[PDB]
RNA sequence: CCCGCAGAAGAAGCACCGGCUAACUCCGGCCAGCAGCCCGGUAAUACGGAGGGUGCAAGCGUUAAUCGGAAUUACUGGGCGUAAAGCGCACGCAGGCGGUUUGUUAAGUCAGAUGUGAAAUCCCCGGGCUCAACCUGGGAACUGCAUCUGAUACUGGCAAG
RNA sequence: AUGUUUUUUUUUUUUUUUGAUUUGGUGAGAGG
């Protein structure tokens, strides 16, 4: 505080570590899914929200959770991970309509946030 | 279940009876059902009028009933047209002799029962229940109430919990009997659910 | 009429602090003149002395 | 790059005339000019302080027809400017070509304006300008062009401002169709009820 | 020709043996456009009433600033419990850049042109005292001429 | 770049509408799903569809990343009795700071000048591409560094008190 | 002798004040 304290020793910057590791400042990473699955929330809420183990193209093992209604996805299924974190351990969302992951079905509105293409008529 | 009906408390002291007559237990009960009959029909009939008090009174063999009614004008329509034909249906009703006499309510805001319909049409009709409250006490205020209460009660803003809201103004006691509080009730059927109100009107202390 | 006999620009607006045909209903800016009115913005008794 | 949806809509949602129609027809006879638009329109609770300044925003760039970036460009530019910064912006809004053309009375609404000044019909000191954004500086006549004199669609412009007030920062002859740019507007001369200074706010988040 | 701003409406409670009393806070500032402002802290169990309640509360004890055109007179600091206040005055177009609770006392006084920032805590009703204050404090030329025995054109 | 030809012709989507946050209704059961932070168990403005609206617009969302907001490392500009924070207490080298008067010096300090501080970029006034972006003339700026000439209140050095 | 031992959203917006109750010539007839 004291201006001479500053100058023998100044003040330290907070280092904020990125919540997005396995990124490693890339806005996707291409992954294989080593396995899918359903799993439980912590309290207060009650679902079984599919989500996937991936290995990333840069060496990580991760999971990824998948969004929307239903899912093409098995083992061995190439997809795109795009970070962002569900509110134990989920960092990193699949991103639906890239690779092998496919567009949700019958969905019309967000579409863009679900890779689906626009309805003809 | 807490309160005594303030009306049934003190039917011997400051309040009347609405039937005022004498029947021996042969009777009584047909009589009853014969009240029931033709204030049910008043009801049904005269709602678009504003009416307080039906009054059956029946001497020697015929029925004579006194309609307590804001506005008189639409329960006689044109002079004995109305009247005469209501007159009729109660004679069937009771299977007697028939006659209507129709009271005029002086000051319909001091009335407790009008006031009670009132907020229930308003309610009915999608206002603002608070508002409607605020309005039938400032009213029977500025019409000269020693005091008034309005209770609310049930799906009020077509809220899933229900709850009861009370406007109480001026003085209001339940517990002295000599008070003259005219209570009176109504219900508000809206889509929600049943809306009751509840309304007590204290004109002031009877000395005797 | 616009501009006729009784007129708005030439004489005052018929309602008090109000543009006859469409602006200020309330009461800050009185005497301001939109082309869309061609209308002064005073009193109902102005057009009287004028 | 424009709005080619319904005008009165606009308007209804503003609250005001935003003089998006000719001004033949009155306002209220077209539409529920008190009533803003769709299923939820009688329902007008109080709005935030925010939103007030937004729908303020909403208002001028609808009234000239000038979407987002451009406009914000132009608050740069104000901002950047000397004096007053509403009152710069609004000067900068008004020395748009096709704005200063529906002023002079060419065009019948600002839209027909804009339209008119796309089609190659107005030259700005004799040379043809395609360009509505384009700014109009002081002495600056600007006329129809000889092709575009003919059009029944002038005259009807030319007679709808006639009944609409004159601007005191313009010169318009109708016969030779060109009206001169002497001054760039005061703030007096233009509408009171435009709060340019919520504008500034906005953007001064 | 007062104008009034409810600035915020706060529910508060009050625990009994039965359960919680509700009750309803509204924190009101109301001004002529010059110099006068006061704010009003009002409280009922319904939210109209205590709007009503402090409203009333502003009108009365209203307080004067010195007002050099639309702006201030010179950079003032304002402090009130948590929240300590700094506003600067501005060239006429820049408008009230000041955020919450401390616009609105502004906008009333009928300061037009300022730069705000509310440091320390936003919570509404100290931060209006903090800017009140600030404003009160705030001294003209005229009046500091009078205190250090001069005239205006000396101290510039 | 200009002129002529035809005919509204070939040319609008994306996100969002519980609060923050501009925009609301109806129809489908803690599931399916949403989510940036703080819904869903049968009347969900929060899920999905519709109608309606709002915001952007040849883009619109999402992700990643940086500054901002964050006075949340606080030089400007924070704190430490109870919220995180006074070494258990002292002595004391280096270091930091230093009562008062005169003289002197002129290192710090201040003033002016000279040299330099590449051009471009930023900013001001202009000019040129129909406008704009873009290009461009001149200026200002580049907060500095060096040197020379002064000023000597303050800080420092030296000398006496 | 002893208690973090059955938690689940059973959810935060007023009225506002600011303004008024509205009827011109012509001709005919009566009272004093
Ligand atoms: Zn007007």
């Amino acid at each position: 505080a004291t201006v001479n304290q500053l100058v023998r020793k100044p003040r330290a910057r907070k280092v904020a570590k990125s919540n997005v590791p396995a990124l490693e400042a890339c806005p996707q990473k291409r992954g294989v899914c080593t396995r899918v699955y359903t799993t439980t929330p912590k309290k207060p809420n009650s679902a079984l929200r599919k989500v996937c183990r991936v290995r990333l193209t840069n060496g990580f093992e991760v999971t990824s959770y998948i969004g929307g209604e239903g899912h093409n996805l098995q083992e061995h299924s190439v997809i795109l991970i795009r970070g962002g974190r569900v509110k134990p351990g989920v960092r990193y969302h699949t991103v639906r309509g890239a690779l092998d992951c496919s567009g949700v079905k019958d969905r019309k509105q967000a579409r863009s946030k679900y890779g689906v293409k626009r309805p003809k008529a | 279940g807490q309160k005594v009906h303030p009306n049934g408390i003190r039917l011997g002291i400051v309040k009347p009876w609405n039937s005022t007559w004498f029947a021996n237990t042969k009777e009584f009960a047909d009589n009853l059902d014969s009240d029931f009959k033709v204030r049910q029909y008043l009801t049904k009939e005269l709602a678009k009028a504003s009416v307080s008090r039906i009054v059956i009174e029946r001497p020697a063999k015929s029925i004579r009933v006194t309609i307590h009614t804001a506005r008189p004008g639409i329960v006689i329509g044109k002079k004995g047209e109305d009247v005469e034909k209501l007159r009729k249906v109660v004679a069937d009703i009771a299977g007697v002799p028939a006659q209507i006499n129709i009271a005029e309510v002086r000051k319909p805001e001091l009335d407790a029962k009008l006031v009670a319909d009132s907020i229930t049409s308003q309610l009915e009709r999608r206002v603002m229940f608070r508002r409607a409250m605020k309005r039938a006490v400032q009213n029977a205020m500025r019409l000269g109430a020693k005091g008034i209460k309005v209770e609310v009660s049930g799906r009020l803003g077509g809220a899933e919990i229900a709850r009861t809201e009370w406007y109480r103004e001026g003085r209001v006691p339940l517990h002295t009997l000599r008070a003259d509080i005219d209570y009176n009730t109504s219900e508000a059927h809206t889509t929600y659910g049943v809306i009751g109100v509840k309304v007590w009107i204290f004109k002031g202390e009877i000395l005797g | 009429e616009r501009d006729g006999l009784f007129c708005a620009r030439i004489f005052g607006p018929v309602k008090d602090y109000e543009c006859l045909c469409g602006k200020y209903k309330r009461l800050k800016h009185r005497g301001v003149i939109c082309e869309k009115c061609g209308v002064e913005v005073t009193q109902t008794k102005v057009r009287r002395e004028r | 790059a424009r709005y080619l949806g319904p005008k009165l809509k606009l308007s209804r949602r503003e609250g005001t005339d935003l003089f998006l129609k000719s001004g033949v027809r009155a306002i209220d006879t077209k539409c529920k000019i008190e009533q803003a638009p769709g299923q939820h329109g009688a329902r007008k609770p109080r709005l935030s302080d925010y939103g007030v300044q937004l729908r303020e925003k909403q208002k001028v760039r609808r009234i000239y027809g000038v979407l987002e970036r451009q406009f914000r460009n132009y608050y740069k530019e104000a901002a950047r400017l000397k004096g007053n910064t509403g009152e710069n912006l609004l000067a900068l809004l008004e020395g748009r070509l096709d704005n200063v053309v529906y002023r002079m009375g060419f065009g019948a609404t600002r839209a027909e304006a804009r339209q008119l000044v796309s089609h190659k019909a107005i030259m700005v000191n004799g040379r043809v300008v395609n360009i509505a954004s384009y700014q109009v500086s002081p002495n600056d006549v600007v006329s129809i062009r000889e092709k575009a004199k003919k059009q029944s669609r002038v005259k009807a412009a030319l007679e709808l401002a006639e009944q609409r007030e004159k601007p005191t920062w313009l010169e318009v002859d109708a016969g030779k169709m060109e009206g001169t740019f002497k001054r760039k507007p005061e703030r007096s001369d233009l509408s009171a009820d435009i709060n340019e200074h919520l504008i500034v706010e906005l953007y001064s988040k | 020709e007062l104008q009034e701003k409810l600035i915020a409406v706060n529910r508060v409670s009050k625990t009994v043996k039965g359960g919680r009393i509700f009750s309803f806070t509204a924190l009101t500032v109301v001004g002529d456009g010059n110099g006068r402002v006061g704010f009003g802290y009002g409280k009922a169990r319904e939210v109209p009433a205590a709007i009503q309640k402090a409203m009333e509360k502003a009108r009365r004890n209203m307080i004067n600033v010195a007002l050099n055109n639309g702006t201030l007179q010179h950079p003032v600091k304002g402090v009130h419990t948590g929240s300590r206040v700094f506003m600067q005055p501005a060239s006429e177009g820049t408008g009230i850049i000041a955020g919450g609770a401390m616009r609105a006392v502004l906008e009333v006084a009928g300061v037009h042109n300022v730069l705000a920032k509310a440091y320390g805590s936003t919570n509404p009703i100290n931060v209006v005292r903090a800017t009140i204050d600030g404003l009160e404090n705030m001294n003209s030329p005229e009046m500091v001429a009078a205190k250090r025995g001069k005239s205006v054109e000396e101290i510039l």
